[PDB]
Parts: C-alpha cells; structure tokens; sequence
C-alpha cells in the first residue's frame, strides 16, 4: 500500500544488510555465532522440515480412524509416532474440518506457527494484514484473498494462538478418492489447507 | 502493552500481499537472523517470552512495513543493550563500516561442535514450555469466564479485542509458563493455561457473524468466573 514516507526496497535492504552483517560480526567475536550455526538452520528449514511432513500427518489420520482418533486427543504424542515434532510444535492440537465446520488459524500478536509439521510460515501469514482481518471477518476474507467460499450456515471458528499451543487444521478428504494409497492423497495436502485458509485439493 | 503488534481486530491495514510462491529464505541476511534466535537464546539474550516482548517495543511504522526477519534483528538488539552484551557505539561504528564495505570479510572465529549439537537438539527435542504446579486448575470446560481489563505496559499475551469479552472454557491444557512474568525478567511463575470460545457477535458486536466464534488461549489469571 502506498506510503510516501518509505523508502525504495533496494534503499531497505541495502541499510539492513549492512545492520545485520554488523551484528553477525559482533556475535561472532562474542564467539556465540557462527558460520556453521548459520548454514545448519537454514539447511534444516530450507530442507528438511516443511509441510510435507504434516501431509503424512493428515493422510494417515484420513485412512486410519483409530490414528485420527489419537491425533484429535493429543497432536504431539500422535505426531511422535510418526518421527515429526520439535521446536514451535512442542504442544499441537490439531481440529478437524467436517461438513458442519470450518477451523482457520492466526497469530494474530506475532507469527506463531507448527513449524515440525508446516515449516517456517509464509510471509502473508506473519503479516498484519492476514493476523488482522480473520479473526474480524473470516468469511470475508476467505472468499476475496483464497477463493474459498464458505457457505453462511457453516460455522467458521478461527484460532488465535496467543500460547505455546499450536493450532493446525486437519482438512476433510476430498471427495473421489476411496482408496487412494496415503502416497496419492499426499497430493491433495497443500500448506494452506492446514492452515484453513483453503481447503484441501480437488479432485 | 497495548502496542500496535496487537493486529487483532484493526481495520484498513489493507489487502493481503500473496506472491505465487515464495522462498524460505529471501535474501541472504535473513538465515543469518533466523539462525541468531538459538544463538542469542543459548547465550542468555532472551527467552522466548522475553524476545516477543523487544519486538513489541518497536516503532509501530517500522513493525508495521518491514521484512519480517527485521524484527528478529530489534529484539536482538534490544535485549544485547539491555544486558550489557552489545554496545550500540560499537554496533553503529561497524554498520558504517559494512554499508561502505559491503563485501569486506566477518571476523576470524573458530566453528564449535556444540552450536550444531544445541540447534539439533532444539529443532528435533523441542523447547517445551509445560511445566507441574503445585495447584489444581481453577476453571474446567464449560465454565462461563471473563477476560480481565487489565492493561499492563509489560509483555502480556492479552489482545485487546479480547479484554472484558465473556466466552466459555473449552479445554484445560496443563501448566505452562506465564508470559506477563516471563517476558518482562520476572521468571516462568506457571499457570494453568486454557482455551477460551468467544462468539464474533461478543467480540465485535450486534453485527457480528451469528455463526462464527475465536478461540484464545488464557493463562489462569486472565479470566474468573461468570457461571460455572
Ligand atoms: O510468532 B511466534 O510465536 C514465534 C515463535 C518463535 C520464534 C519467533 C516467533
Ligand atoms: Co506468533
């Protein structure tokens, strides 16, 4: 949105970069930081924990009732079994979408978020313009900013995860997939349906 | 605090900036603030609650429209000032230095096997937050509450849309550490933590959708009791 006041982007990344690096070289004196520090938290969040890992989690909980069952009663003991958990997912607690509701999350004090089962989030999330509006007018801003129409009768609940508790939605199977393997229905978990900002693919 | 981090509620902060896609990383000095969390964290900058608490006091125009990660970087800041652990002459010094020398080397340093081991641990074991308190939980599902007016300068997790709002208990989750001590230097002090259903015709008035309602969570001494 326009802001006469703001500098160029190129102008803004020119001046943190120059803070940051400055920062780094203090850090790293103080012998706290370092390189390998550096490359190992991206590697493992570049490469190794992302929303995948909850894709497991919703295709085994779709094709095992009883796994389900345990994932709605307690995330993070359910996920262990699976190999997933960790930092900022230290206490999950999934909820599932059905026919008569529709659950959506949001920090909306910061950016809060299952990083062992989603990753680190995406921009939009952690944005005032997302973590402002859902909570006010969900509905709204599901149809205008994700195309996602929920029908008026259907309850909406949103999530605000002012705790170490995070939130993730289990989306409903989508319809014409009996008997997909779990490897097939991982197709149809996106990010965003376990955010519940849409829902899971079609068809 | 009252601090405009708190978005919850706030109108005309405009549509939603969405990109197709996106990397996790989208410059360099971002991982380096990302990977200065658990640095800053075993060093004894901060605690979690602690760090939300340095960003909370940013300019509210600079929270509002800079990269994400520059947050991280404040908070660093704030909290290397307020120990002692940064001098903000040194750091001024050397950000010149960088801007006029972009490309000029870090410092010399050693690399140290217990940074890998200490983030593995983390990423992998967590950082759990939950802790055993001597008392039983005040509150039990079902229970009819209402969330404090209360209006602290220090770090709370109290958003303001939800303050004096009635709502109804929907689950006791155990103890856990209590921000409004922890984030502002005073200990974990645990509490009994809570989700809280809060209907959108409470929170936003006659209005509101009759077939919404926002789950909050809330530590114990957030709510007392309208009808059990
Ligand atoms: O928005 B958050 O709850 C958050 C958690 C860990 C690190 C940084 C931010
Ligand atoms: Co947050």
């Amino acid at each position: 949105t326009e802001n006469i006041l703001r500098k160029s982007d190129e102008e803004i990344q020119k001046e943190i970069t120059a803070r940051v690096k400055a920062l780094e070289s203090m850090l790293i004196e103080q012998g706290i930081l370092t390189t390998s520090m550096i490359d190992r938290m991206a590697e493992i969040y570049e490469n190794e924990v992302g929303p995948h890992l909850g894709a497991k989690v919703v295709v085994k909980a779709w094709t095992d009732p009883e796994f389900k069952k345990r994932l709605l009663a307690d995330g993070t003991e359910a996920c262990k079994e699976l190999g997933i958990g960790g930092l900022q997912g230290e206490d999950m607690m999934w909820v599932e979408n059905t026919d008569e509701v529709h659950h959506v999350v949001v920090c909306t004090l910061c950016s809060c978020y299952p990083w062992p089962v989603l990753g680190l989030p995406p921009n939009w999330f952690k944005e005032p313009q997302y973590r402002s509006r859902v909570v006010r007018e969900p509905r709204q801003l599901l149809k205008e900013e994700f195309g996602f129409e929920v029908p008026p009768s259907k309850e909406i609940k949103v999530w605000d995860s002012s705790s170490e508790m995070r939130f993730v939605v289990l989306p409903q199977r989508p319809a014409g997939t009996d008997g997909w393997s779990e490897e097939e229905l991982a197709t149809l978990v996106t990010r965003e349906s376990m955010i519940g900002v849409e829902p899971a693919k079609a068809v | 605090m009252n601090g405009v981090y708190d978005v919850g509620g706030t109108d005309g902060l405009g549509p939603i900036n969405r990109p197709a896609d996106e990397p996790v990383f989208r410059a360099e000095w971002e991982k380096v603030a990302f990977a200065m969390f658990p640095a800053t964290f075993r060093a004894g900058f901060m605690g979690l609650d602690e760090f939300r608490f340095g960003i909370e006091q940013m300019n509210p125009a600079e929270y509002l429209e800079s990269p994400y990660y520059w947050h991280w970087i404040r908070t660093y800041i704030h909290h290397g000032v307020r120990t002692g652990k940064i001098d903000l002459e040194e750091l001024e010094r050397r950000t010149q230095y960088y801007r006029e020398n972009p490309d000029a080397p870090l410092p010399e340093h050693e690399q140290k096997p217990e940074l890998i081991e200490f983030v593995n641990q983390a990423v992998y074991g967590g950082l759990p937050a939950s802790r055993e308190v001597d008392r039983p939980p005040k509150f039990k599902e079902g229970d009819v509450v209402r969330f404090s007016t209360a209006s602290p300068k220090g770090h709370a997790r109290r958003a303001r849309y939800v303050r004096g709002k009635t709502g109804t208990v929907v689950k006791h989750h155990g103890a856990y550490i209590y921000p409004d001590t922890a984030g502002n230097g005073l200990g974990e002090c645990p509490e009994h933590l809570y989700t809280v259903r809060f209907t959108a015709q409470e929170l936003w008035g006659p209005e509101g959708d009759p077939n919404s309602s926002v789950y909050y969570d809330c530590w114990e001494p957030y709510i007392e009791l309208v009808d059990t």
